């Protein structure tokens, strides 16, 4: 979620140039953003940025049970460009921008904006109204080309802030030898006894609901070896953009 | 006992998360911050027999205005694990002991 990346990230984007929510968020899928090529000073604007995925797709919920994505997104504004007010925001814009609620990535960072988690089947594009800053009120901004980073991200992340594993990634062999039992459990899930011969060594690795096993009684296993199908379908992708903050003369 | 959806300063977590009540003492839990939440009892992880739908929440059901309440009495004894559905992974989880 954006609120584990605010709670212990100061800053969204790392030195590499990757934004934090790939930490978790381990699948890269598509992520596209739309900004006008040039912006005159202090006017409103919109950057759409767009996280599409196949709608038929069902992950797995927290409980086991299967169900549709929400989405989430962090956009890296240049300083001085901040959130537009609710007074300059035009009716044609209200209407897009649904009922969203942009939050600031922290209270000093007017420039980084998140949003999340939102249903995905009503916003798989979302317009964030951006306001120009202007140059003649704001001495450290300038008529440029400003940079802009846009993450999006669909589905449920694989670690959670503490570094466990949620039911949403594959489930690896803590230990190589042969399965010499597979307790299936009452309100779903599994108990897998692994014989490690090799250090005489007995080892039970535990499955969550809402992943299918891809190995049998008495099959071999190596260290690390997939014992559950991936059951992730989301993903985390980033892109870029460039904005040209125009001088109103030429 | 009062357990608190959301920590005074917006994190989302149980407030407290781990403790311990006698059998038939009731769970008081109250939406605070962070809201919309909800309260889902782990159905692998309750005592033996115990039928999660009487004590959680529907994972579809929600909290979502500020002092909304939802309370639990448990009986069976053992260790109880429960999460918010919406913010499971953020790890607003706790664990309930009735001895
Ligand atoms: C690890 C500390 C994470 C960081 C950093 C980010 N996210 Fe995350 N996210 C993570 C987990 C374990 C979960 C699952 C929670 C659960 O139990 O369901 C999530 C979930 C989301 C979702 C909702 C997915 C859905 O319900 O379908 C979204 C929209 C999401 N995360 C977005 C997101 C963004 C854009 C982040 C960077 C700012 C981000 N997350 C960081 C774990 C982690
Ligand atoms: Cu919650």
């Amino acid at each position: 979620y954006p609120i584990f990346a605010q709670q212990n990230y100061e800053n969204p984007r790392e030195a590499t140039g990757r934004i934090v929510c790939a930490n978790c968020h381990l699948a890269s899928k598509p992520v596209d953003i739309e900004v006008p090529q040039a912006v005159l000073p202090d006017t409103v604007f919109e950057a759409v940025v767009k996280i599409p995925y196949d709608m038929q797709l069902k992950q797995v919920l927290a409980n086991g049970k299967k169900g549709a994505l929400n989405v989430g997104a962090v956009l890296i504004l240049p300083e001085g460009f901040e959130l537009a007010p609710p007074d300059r925001i035009s009716p044609e814009m209200k209407e897009k921008i649904g009922n969203l609620s942009f939050q600031n990535y922290r209270p000093n960072k007017k420039n980084i904006l998140v949003i999340g988690p939102v249903p995905g089947q009503k916003y798989s594009e979302i317009t964030f109204p951006i306001l120009a800053p202007d140059p003649a009120t704001n001495k450290d901004v300038h008529f440029l080309k400003y940079p802009i980073y846009v993450g999006g991200n669909r589905g449920r992340g694989q670690i959670y802030p503490d570094g466990s594993k949620s039911n949403n990634t594959v489930y690896n062999a803590t230990a190589g030898g042969i399965i010499s039992k597979i307790l299936r459990k009452e309100k779903g899930g599994y108990e897998i006894t692994i014989v490690d011969a090799s250090n005489e060594r007995q080892v039970i690795d535990i499955i969550p609901r809402g992943l299918e096993l891809l190995v049998s009684e008495g099959e071999s296993i190596k260290l690390d070896q997939p014992l559950t199908s991936n059951p992730n379908v989301g993903g985390f992708g980033q892109g870029d953009a460039e904005i040209v903050l125009q001088d109103p003369l030429r | 006992i009062d357990v608190l959806l959301g920590a005074d300063d917006g994190s989302l977590a149980f407030v407290p998360s781990e403790f311990s009540i006698s059998p038939g003492e009731k769970i008081v839990f109250k939406n605070n911050a962070g809201f919309p939440h909800n309260i889902v009892f782990d159905e692998d992880s309750i005592p033996s027999g115990v039928d999660a739908s009487k004590i959680s929440m529907s994972e579809e059901d929600l909290l979502n205005a500020k002092g909304e309440t939802f309370e639990v009495a448990l009986s069976n004894k053992g260790e109880y694990s429960f999460y918010c559905s919406p913010h499971q992974g953020a790890g607003m989880v706790g664990k309930v002991t009735v001895n």
